């Protein structure tokens, strides 16, 4: 299944197999538009509910306090099991947050500093 | 001082009346050096400095002190079809400056013409992208005021455009519609 | 006589947040002037505003097309200051997007990033 | 008090390939302004450069859209002039491109052309 | 769109979505040679420029000193924002470096340790 649009966040590959009523389910497919990570902006971070490694800016909410843009890797089991890390662009620190089935994410932890 | 508009060196061939401060350095005019200071006006009043460095430096070139004169005042948008009076004629001016807005997120600014070298239309021209971290679409505002006479603006002609983002398709916002540009003031302006 | 007086000086970047300190009063002004540059090929310019006809927004915009024989795209610029006192001066914000030429398609290419659009000083101007 | 002086006068094309000299050096200004026309509706306009805050490249940007009740597309210019000396004035590039509202796509119209963008009279200023 | 090569590192698979004379960007799909991480070796570690997550070994210079081979995360966006993070194969320490739009790579920060 290809999705028929010029959108970058919208072009979608996906794959199956099918025998009879039965299938696998969907394997989803992610790209790199233009060899690159996919940018997100203008969205509170705890909107982002897709696994992968995006560069973050300009987020409306949800970011650690004083981290304005950086690099989220965000893993998201069957479950809704969720973790999220975000790597500062201006820094280079590692901020983490975590979600559980039954519940929201938590708030940022940060690494520890000398 | 008084000087004659046909010796040379006078400003724009006018007649010339003025003061004139000179000293040499110290108090010294058997050693020292000489400078000249002249401040002075022409037929239309307008005021220029001249000066000389001593030290050899000599003469610094002629400086005319730019000077505004308001020619209209009010809301003249392009999307009407009235002619405005301008206070004075266009011909006695170097440049006129119009201060103008566009109806995207309230942008104001201003544009200037110069008056000896136009076309003899008022053009205005601006952009707006949009102000959130997410959408791409881009607004288009064009228009030009003609002048009838010397001594007046009429709005001539004023259109949108919109890129839209999501399809990746232009449209025209509008064609000769109120509320698009807007001049507020034209000013006469004198310059060198 | 038009006259000219310097506010403020040094190198406002958009993509900040602070507000800065201005010497005199906006009131005692007709317009002021700004001298600014944009990242896209190290343009340099300046923008004038009425400070009496005016929403209280310095808006800076500007765009950029690829300066070789080749490209169509076209990158546009744009932001604002704010006026939360007569006596300062604040960036609201700095966007850019970019025109793709090879699809025909538009994008965001920066959103309240440093190094976009900067500004060098701050003159009031009176007029007649 | 804000002053100015005429450092050239004529109809500099930036298609042409010459330089024009300046009646005085670039240094003892604060500011130049440019009087410019752009190839499309005749337009005519100024420009302001600040000489101490500059990439010493003169540029000039602007855009027209199609003028009449329908159409969509935009056109845009840019060029630029060098100071080869602190005391001459030479084009260095000039460009245009067109987003075609009719198909919905950018292409290039021009790149080092005559009749895009011209300059009338350049002015030293100074200013406080 | 496929490239038309044997060497795995150049081997390539892309694709777009086309309406008219518009398109999305193409989107450059990674996979994974015999299923592994992909193996660079005799280079400057700071001349590798795509995303992803490559084995170095036995490189030429711009590795943390004393490191000699390792795992490399590397993340790039549009703008040319870089996020590479090496973990070296001997110790297990990880080793970060940033590339701003403006900048270069930083030199190396080490993790934490007591």
């Amino acid at each position: 299944l290809y999705t028929l649009s010029t959108n970058n966040n919208q072009i979608k590959m996906l794959y199956r197999f099918v025998s009879g009523n039965s299938s696998s389910e969907w394997q989803f497919i992610q790209g790199l538009p233009s060899n690159k990570n996919a940018v997100i902006s203008g969205t509170n971070i705890l909107d982002i509910a897709s696994p992968g490694v995006y560069f973050v800016m300009g987020m409306t909410g949800g970011m650690p306090s004083g981290v304005s843009s950086g690099f989220l890797d965000l893993s998201v089991d069957a479950n809704d099991n969720r973790l999220a890390r975000l790597t500062d662009a201006e820094t280079g620190k590692e901020y983490t947050s975590i979600k559980k089935p039954t519940g929201t994410y938590t708030a940022w932890k940060k690494e520890f500093e000398p | 001082f008084y000087c004659q508009g046909s010796i040379a060196g006078t400003p724009k061939g006018r007649s010339i009346r003025g003061t004139i401060q000179v000293d040499y350095d110290k108090c010294d005019p058997y050693r020292a050096n000489k400078f000249v200071k002249l401040l002075f006006t022409d037929t239309e009043g307008i005021p220029y400095t001249l000066y000389y460095g001593g030290y050899n430096q000599g003469w610094k070139p002629l400086k005319q002190s730019e000077t505004s004169t308001l020619l209209w005042k009010g809301t003249l948008d392009f999307g009407s079809t009235e002619a405005v009076n301008l206070n004075d004629s266009l011909d006695n001016y170097d440049l006129i400056e119009v201060t103008y807005w566009t109806r995207s997120a309230g942008h104001f600014s201003t544009k200037r013409l110069d008056i000896k070298n136009t076309s003899n239309l008022l053009y205005i021209r601006d952009f707006n992208i949009s102000n959130d971290s997410t959408g791409s679409s881009v607004d288009f505002f064009e228009g030009y005021c003609t002048f009838p006479t010397r001594t007046s603006v009429q709005p001539g002609m004023v259109k949108s455009i919109t890129l839209d983002g999501s399809t990746n398709t232009t449209k025209v916002a509008s064609w000769n519609e109120k509320e698009r540009i807007k001049v507020y003031n034209i000013m006469g302006i004198n310059r060198g």
